[PDB]
């Protein structure tokens, strides 16, 4: 009874093989239609991302 | 001492009575018309009985039976009898197709005794009792027949177009009368000119399914046989369709193959396949968030900046491969089928996050070292047996630094980086290589092409011995060489230094 | 040896992919078994290729 | 190289700079070892004779390498394949795959036994009717995979690449290939309409690519927005751009489709039934021209008539 | 017995420079291409264990090979160098050519050096 | 393919049996001359000293295997004689002396001169004096010992193999008396044709043992098979010359004392070696035929045990007989030591 | 003839069925592919949701339909809570799994029934070419969690020891008691 | 939670009378 | 230690054997003591070497 | 029936970290060293003499 309300709210399907991004990139040879988010995060972070 | 007999499309096999309903109206139909029903075989509905009466028999018609040929006799002069001018000379194939086609224009959905074979509720039931007995392969059978044929014709037709086959479906000329009266239905219907794209779409989807379905067994033959002499980059020139839609290809038609035949599919198939693809795209994906993706994994500098940047880039990309498979050379150390399974088996994104360019292994050798004497003897021999692994590694002013992290792990160096792990059961051993790269910072690349037995050697990679006598390496001017060698070498000589005097052999008295 | 940083310049990269809605502003954890959680803490500029 | 060494020394020709990217291009393009190290010596040359190195020579020349690593691979995996064929000629010479052929391992060691003498779970064996039961009998029963060529190719590749050997190997295998020459070759490129279905809207077929019925993309039950109107009215629309494009005389003419036909006049469908016409041009060429058919009402071949020229093209 | 180079500094950049892993690959390329070396014999067991180990070989490898036959007139090894760079479709130069028609010429096989002439 | 998890299996069965994998294709051959002839000396110890005819009645008084036994020739359970010294009941005498002067090697880090290892072997001979009088100056222990030279370098030719074995070979030979041998440079020619048969082996030649035979050292035709003797150099005329100057003293009586097994019965028990690891299919197979011609039997396997092993690797080498070997803890330690340092020796 | 892991599944996800769906998911590294049958899907794709959550060792599949759980499983284990289920799933169905038991199938029945009920479903699947053992289970679920139950498996002696290694993975006192109806 | 449809309206466009346009599209193609 | 459990997916959480790699363990073992033997009458220990293996 | 999952080519369709599925190995400090009870001595004959005692 603890077990059947604890559902998967935390995680997701994984990505599949050839996929694109959530914004709409691709892995492709042409990455003009590609863009970089890294002006759009936070200039500074306290700490360090996994990334 | 049971035979399960055999079963096919002729008779069909029972099934169970609590499955879903395949088609709209009958999930919403009430229970006491559900329990009405009959089990009855397929041929005693009168769509079935119709469909086994003109369409079937015409069929069976192809055989050798004499009966068949009779009656191909009797069409042949029916045919001739109705016209002979329009199908002069044909063959019984061609009778057959025709009269197949001349019967499947002519069915109307009307009651079972004013002269129409069936009704569009017994149609309806035959739908729905005919998906209900469909397997996984007969509703894949038939998508790929609704893809091939009735989508390209829903794409082209307008939904007044659908309204319209709708009320030539039900043949009331009540409702088909009641749409005549709208001028808006009359108007809007489709025109054979835009109806041909039809044939063009039909002729594209039919075309990515021969694709798939045709060219799918022989480069499946031609990578399956020798995947050495035909790789998918080989194949994807000579018949030009895709890198990646051939290797789609070869994983569809190998999990397709284990699906069907109950067995539980190869997944280390799309890691051989897509291998960089695997190491790049695929990521584990948490539910409230967005991710996004980099479009390089460092931030360096350009190799078109420089000459010497850009010469060194093109040199690497000579010694480098274009695409890596399962069979090449740096592949060539897995020469056992178990460390194969192993390494492509549930641990690829272990291996290959090992270490960033692709070398001859995956890590290194483990050794392990002896244990110094505890003089109080078997009274502390139980202290250093405990419950877990303990590692130890070091740090100080000469280890720790992140900039020569492949030189502090090369076991070729005299000053490398102490690790030491004991084992629950008191064995002193070293370090695995993840054991000892897990110490420093987070080296999260791979190199997917370089393979360093490929390099040039010959006319512009030439090193010289002049070179290295530049740095004039002497051991009069300098003893730290001969005295890492007096450190190495043993000192057994010093205790029978007094037993110039050179050491012999023990000469034997009793012999002599 | 004192030009550029890595030859290859085919780096795939390998590690988890950064997260663009909702942006963390803070990755500050208590850990256990980090060694480098004097490194990893500490406001750092986030600027790079991404 | 011997032209190009015989223009500098005996005739002391400068040469230009295309002539310099004709040798950079030849050796990079070549797949033999030490092909870029001679490209290098090509731009050393360049660069110290005051010949112009231009970027569009950088980027073509990695454009180049890239492209070119494809036969260097091919160069690369000959040698292994002549060196397991040397193997397995010697090797089947000397005996040892008669010796490990004997599975004695398999008969101490049997399926339902252990090593110790338990009762083990045995897998139950698949019908020989399926499709890997097939492929696992032509891994089997069929040739090796060094007996199918015996010399290599021409110019340092395997064989193979050509429809000839691709056929013999497949004759040797035992399958007679429905594909004999790039005639009957798909060609998924020359797609117009489907395409520009797949980028737009979505994929048209969805069932294309579905291993136990669950990669299909097919619209939701519910409808709406995410349901099977509103996306059948886009491909409407873009089929309608696609007609609009043949109206205008940016596509060629469609041929006559079942659909097409069974909406049409009677009198075009018995037409279209007695001439044989397979586009609305050979339908009007039926009608425009009634002497030109047979007497059947079968259409003629285009060959069979001749318009009347005038004489006024003799100016 | 050591490698007459052995790294830390010898090594070209774009490889990695002194990469242990391939410690033996180093080694080896320095004994293919040995300038002092002269035994033709070992010229032949050289190749057949870099044909082993995998190493990449141009057109300098071979006429290392072809260089070390001259002297000991070995008319048969220079041959089976020539059969094997066009098995693989290395094309020999000039020098190289000229040392297996050197080797040809001093041991009276006047039938050999006219078709391997008539080949370059 | 993976089987339930059932009567606790173990993951592996040797501590180095997933680190042979972590080696390159050379150095699976640098440590198998090294840990195949540990094997090999290993599992024909408790049947050293036997005859042929007594190794064959071992095989023939056990007469049940259950197809999981090996065979009974290979370590027997038989009760040995003088039944040992200390560490001698595992290990025959000559191995003793290799693995001394294998842990010379891996703390050397590269090449290293012949003093390094002269005190650490004349102490054994100091503690075993019964075994030292027998095998001293032989040529089956001579080559035994100077077998795992070729690890340091692998690639190197035969003049620089023969020149830093030739301060071994010395040593080996020389005894503290003026009666050494009967003829030094006759177990230098024999011992230097041998040490280029495992110089080829490391280098992965095909057919190892005839390209040995054309660059033998010359006058050692006996050492080699029968149909390779056609491809040995002939001995010169000025080494005949040497053999009549044995010849001139003419002292039948005054026979020397080392070697005490004579040279040419030692030529006998090498060519016997050397065709049986020629046509051996695998490692163990070639071990079993070694044990069954009897004899010096520890030092046979030594040749043949690491003649195969310097083919065919470590991996091919069968992990049960590494793990009931007592000296396997240090020596693959040892072993990996010397295969890592020999592609960068620190001095140069 | 085919080298493949041995396809096991396990029927009905009830009180006791999902520890051992549980069991079978996380102690079965790589060596089962494991089928989950419910008479809702949705409960079947919940349970192999929570075992993906957790983080299972092998590879698993849901179904719907007693046939398909026939064709697909080498071994199939019941653990029902009624005899009438049982015995519907069993003998009463039309795709029911002792009727349509292929040759060299394996039905061990957990659920508690009468003697009649496992005497006729061994004697057909006898009369099919098929194993069949009735082992009830004895203990609760948080026993079954950690491996403790006690089974009494009556049925064939070899089929009890090929079942061994499965049945040690959620139980722990396995018992053959003998013949068909004993446990 | 979230379940994936089993799409019934595949099974809905198959209720039309595509012989009448498509002139036997349920059997094999020529 | 379950992840779809709140206070185990919480990034600051000691149900786990790691720090940056997951969340909570799938169904690990331990082993407890059971100092309940001189409870009994009777208790002997008996020393022989392993010979199943 | 289906494979659990969208993707139905993985065997692991939310894709873990391949260290969550390693096995966690466990050893008692009883099997290392054992626990021995020493008898009561003259000195001490009782427990509560013990307790009387400390
Ligand atoms: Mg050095």
């Amino acid at each position: 009874k603890v077990d059947s309300f604890h559902a998967n709210t935390q995680y997701q399907h994984a990505w599949p093989l050839l996929s694109h991004d959530d914004l709409g990139n691709s892995d492709q040879s042409n990455n003009t239609k590609n863009i970089m988010y890294s002006m759009y995060m936070p200039k500074r972070n306290k700490g360090t991302a996994p990334w | 001492s049971f035979d399960a007999p055999q079963w096919d499309l002729w008779q069909s096999r029972p099934r169970s009575e609590d499955m879903d309903e395949a088609l709209q109206p009958f999930m919403d139909m009430p229970k006491s018309l559900k329990d009405r029903r009959y089990d009855i075989p397929w041929w005693a509905n009168p769509f079935g009985a119709w469909y086994l009466q003109n369409i079937l028999s015409l069929e069976l018609l192809k055989l050798k039976s004499k009966t068949n040929a009779e009656k191909i006799a009797t069409y042949r002069s029916y045919m001739r009898s109705l016209a002979s001018g329009k199908d002069n000379t044909m063959s019984d194939d061609d009778v057959i197709r025709n009269i197949i086609k001349e019967r499947w224009k002519t069915l109307e959905f009307g009651d079972r005794n004013a002269g129409y074979p069936c009704t569009f509720g017994d149609y309806i039931q035959f739908l729905n009792e005919w998906f209900k007995s469909l397997d996984e392969e007969g509703m894949q059978r038939l998508r790929e027949h609704f893809d091939r044929r009735i989508r390209p014709l829903l794409a082209v037709m307008s939904p007044v177009d659908i309204l319209w086959l709708e009320a030539l479906t039900q043949n009331s000329p009540h409702n088909k009368e009641q749409l005549q009266r709208k001028i808006a239905f009359q108007t809007s219907l489709g025109t054979p000119e835009f109806f041909d794209m039809s044939k063009r779409l039909r002729y594209e989807i039919n075309e990515d399914y021969k694709v798939r379905d045709e060219l799918g067994p022989e480069l499946f033959a031609l990578w399956s046989k020798a995947p050495e002499r035909w790789p998918p980059e080989r194949l994807s020139k000579m018949y030009g369709l895709d890198f990646t839609l051939v290797r789609k290809i070869l994983v569809w038609h190998h999990f397709k193959a284990c699906y069907d035949a109950c067995v539980e599919p190869d997944w280390s198939l799309p890691k051989r396949l897509f291998a960089l693809e695997w190491i790049r795209d695929v990521r584990a994906r948490k539910h409230g968030l967005f991710y996004g993706k980099m479009r390089f994994a460092e931030q360096k500098i350009t190799f078109y900046s420089d000459r010497f940047l850009f010469r060194d880039l093109v040199n690497r990309r000579e010694a480098s491969y274009a695409n890596v498979w399962e069979m090449d050379d740096p592949y060539r150390f897995l020469q056992t089928e178990q460390d194969y399974e192993d390494y492509w088996g549930d641990n690829y994104d272990v291996y290959r996050r090992m270490f960033p360019e692709m070398i001859g292994r995956t890590g290194e050798p483990v050794q392990q070292y002896g244990q110094m004497p505890i003089w109080a003897g078997p009274h502390r021999q139980h202290a250093n047996k405990s419950e877990h692994n303990w590692m130890f590694a070091e740090i100080g002013v000469n280890v720790g630094h992140e900039a020569l992290k492949k030189l502090e792990l090369d076991p070729t160096n005299e000053k490398r980086r102490r690790f030491v792990i004991r084992q629950p059961d008191g064995t002193l051993r070293s370090a695995k290589m993840s054991e000892m790269r897990a110490w420093y910072w987070k080296e999260e690349w791979a190199d997917f092409r370089f393979w360093a037995p490929q390099m040039e050697w010959g006319i512009e990679n030439t090193p010289s011995q002049e070179q290295y006598q530049e740095h004039v390496p002497d051991t009069t001017d300098a003893d730290f060489r001969k005295q890492r060698r007096i450190q190495s070498r043993p000192v057994k000589w010093f205790y029978e230094s007094h037993y110039e005097r050179e050491v012999r052999w023990p000469d034997v008295i009793n012999a002599a | 040896y004192a030009r550029g940083q890595h030859p290859s310049y085919d780096m795939v990269y390998a590690g988890p992919m950064p997260e663009i809605f909702p942006m963390r502003r803070d990755f500050r954890k208590p850990t256990r078994w980090d060694f480098h959680d004097i490194e990893k803490q500490g406001k750092y500029r986030t600027s790079g290729p991404y | 190289e011997k032209l190009f060494q015989e223009m500098i020394l005996k005739k002391d020709l400068s040469p230009s700079r295309r002539t310099y990217h004709c040798m950079i291009f030849m050796h990079l393009s070549s797949g033999e070892e030490g092909g870029t190290a001679r490209a290098l010596r090509y731009l050393e040359a360049m660069e110290r004779a005051g010949i112009q190195v231009r970027p569009s020579l950088l980027k073509k020349i990695v454009r180049v390498n890239n492209a070119a690593g494809y036969k260097r691979d091919m160069k690369r995996r000959a040698r292994r394949i002549m060196q397991a064929r040397e193997e397995y000629l010697a090797r089947k010479e000397e005996g040892v795959s008669f010796g490990e052929g004997g599975k004695e391992g398999a008969s101490n060691q049997r399926a339902d036994v252990d090593a110790e003498g338990n009762s083990i779970l045995e897998p139950l064996a698949v019908s020989p009717t399926s499709t890997l039961a097939w492929w696992e009998k032509w891994k089997r029963e069929t040739v090796s995979k060094h007996e199918l060529f015996t010399e290599e190719g021409a110019d340092g590749t395997p064989k193979g690449e050509t429809f000839e050997e691709k056929n013999e190997a497949l004759r040797m295998m035992g399958i007679t290939s429905s594909f004999q020459t790039k005639d009957l070759v798909p060609q998924p490129d020359r797609q117009k309409l489907l395409p520009l279905i797949r980028r737009e809207e979505g994929e048209i077929a969805g069932s294309l690519w579905a291993m136990d019925g669950g990669e299909l993309s097919y619209p939701k039950d519910g409808g709406g927005p995410q349901g099977w109107g509103v996306r059948l009215w886009r491909e409407r629309q873009l089929v309608k751009r696609e007609y609009q494009k043949v109206l205008d005389g940016y596509r060629p003419v469609p041929q006559l489709s079942t659909l097409g036909n069974s909406v049409r006049t009677a009198g075009d469908q018995l037409d279209i039934e007695r001439s044989g016409a397979q586009t609305p041009g050979e339908l009007s060429d039926y009608r425009n021209f009634p002497d030109n058919r047979f007497d059947g009402g079968q259409l003629k071949p285009e060959s069979e008539a001749a318009p009347a020229v005038p004489f006024s093209a003799e100016l | 017995m050591h490698p007459r180079l052995s790294g830390q500094g010898v090594f070209p950049r774009y490889g990695g420079g002194w990469m242990h892993q391939f410690g033996h690959v180093y080694a080896l390329q320095q004994e293919l291409l040995n300038a002092e070396a002269n035994n033709w014999f070992r010229a032949m067991e050289l190749w057949h264990t870099a044909r082993h180990e995998g190493v990449a070989m141009n057109v300098s490898h071979y006429t290392n090979i072809l260089r070390q036959c001259v002297p000991p007139t070995a008319w048969e090894a220079s041959l089976m160098v020539l059969k094997q760079m066009r098995r693989e479709n290395i094309r020999p130069d000039v020098v190289g050519v000229g040392c297996a028609l050197a080797a040809c010429a001093d041991a009276n096989r006047s039938e050999e050096v006219e078709k391997v002439f008539s080949c370059f | 393919v993976a089987k339930l998890q059932h009567n606790s299996a173990p993951t592996t069965l040797n501590f180095y049996e997933k680190s042979f994998q972590q080696l390159s294709d050379v150095q699976q051959r640098q440590t198998g001359l090294l840990i195949g002839a540990a094997v090999g000396d290993a599992a024909a110890r408790a049947l050293d000293g036997y005859t042929a005819e007594e190794v064959a009645a071992v095989a023939a008084e056990s007469g049940s295997l259950q197809d999981e036994d090996e065979d009974p020739v290979v370590f027997a359970s038989v009760t040995p004689r003088e039944h040992k010294s200390g560490l001698l009941r595992h290990h025959s005498y000559t191995f003793y002396l290799f693995s001394q002067l294998l842990r010379v090697m891996a703390t050397s880090r590269g090449d290293f001169p012949v003093q390094y290892v002269k005190n650490e072997w004349v102490a054994t001979a100091r503690a075993h004096p019964d075994c030292f009088v027998r095998e001293h100056a032989s040529l089956l222990h001579v080559l035994c010992i100077t077998m795992q030279l070729p690890v340091i370098y692998p690639w190197a030719d035969d003049s620089t193999l023969r020149e830093y074995a030739s301060g071994f070979l010395e040593f080996l030979t020389e005894t503290p008396a003026e009666q050494a041998v009967a003829s030094r440079e006759d177990v230098y020619a024999y011992t230097n044709s041998v040490l280029g048969v495992a110089l080829r082996c490391l280098q992965s030649n095909p057919d190892p043992y005839r390209n040995a035979a054309f660059m033998a050292a010359p006058g050692t035709a006996h050492v080699f098979p029968d149909d390779l003797a056609l491809y040995c150099p002939p001995a010169l005329v000025g080494s005949s010359h040497s053999r009549t100057e044995e010849l001139s003293e003419t002292d039948s009586e005054t026979v020397p004392l080392f070697p005490a097994r004579l040279l040419e019965s030692d030529v006998r028990v090498v060519r016997e070696c050397l065709v049986v690891a020629r046509g051996a299919a695998s490692f163990a197979e070639g071990i079993k035929a070694a044990i069954h011609l009897g004899g010096p039997v520890c030092q046979r396997s030594l040749i043949v045990g690491a003649l195969l092993g310097a083919r065919m690797g470590v991996r091919r080498i069968p992990i049960s007989w590494l793990s009931a070997t007592y000296d396997h803890v240090p020596l693959v330690t040892l072993a990996l030591q010397v295969a890592q340092w020999s592609w960068n020796p620190p001095h140069h | 003839a085919i080298k493949r892991s041995l396809n096991v599944g396990v029927v009905g996800m009830g009180n006791m069925g999902v520890p051992i769906a549980r069991n079978l998911g996380f102690k079965a590294r790589s060596a089962m592919y494991l089928q989950i049958h419910s008479r809702a899907l949705s409960k079947a794709k919940r349970v192999c949701d929570d075992l993906s959550v957790d983080g299972a060792t092998c590879a698993m599949r849901i179904h719907d339909r007693y046939s398909t759980m026939t064709k697909w499983c080498d071994v199939i284990v019941l653990a029902l809570a009624d005899v009438k289920a049982s015995r519907h799933a069993l003998l009463e169905d039309n795709e029911s799994l002792i009727m349509n038991a292929r040759k060299g199938q394996i039905i061990v029945d957990h659920t508690t029934v009468d003697a009649e009920t496992s005497r006729e479903c061994a004697h057909e699947a006898a009369r099919r070419g098929a194993y069949f053992l009735d082992a009830p289970m004895s203990g609760s679920p948080r026993a079954c969690f950690n491996g403790q139950l006690l089974l009494m498996v009556g049925g064939d002696a070899e089929t009890f020891q090929k079942m061994l290694p499965i049945f040690h993975m959620y139980a722990d006192n396995v018992f053959h008691m003998g013949e068909s109806g004993s446990g | 939670l979230n379940e994936a449809e089993k799409h019934h309206d595949l099974h809905m466009f198959y209720t039309l009378a595509w012989w009448k346009l498509g002139e036997g599209i349920f059997g094999v193609d020529e | 230690w379950s992840p779809r459990d709140p206070s185990i997916f919480h990034e600051t959480s000691t149900r786990k054997f790691q720090d940056h790699l997951y969340e909570g363990e799938p169904l690990f073992m331990q082993l407890r003591q059971c100092p309940w033997r001189t409870q009994a009458k009777v208790s002997e220990r008996w020393e022989m070497d392993e010979v199943a293996i | 029936d289906q494979t659990y999952g969208p993707h139905k080519s993985y065997k692991y369709t939310y894709m873990p970290d391949p260290r969550k599925l390693a096995p966690i190995e466990t050893t008692q400090r009883s099997e290392i060293v054992p626990q021995s009870i020493r008898p009561p001595t003259s000195y001490v004959p009782n427990h509560e003499t013990f307790l009387e005692r400390a």
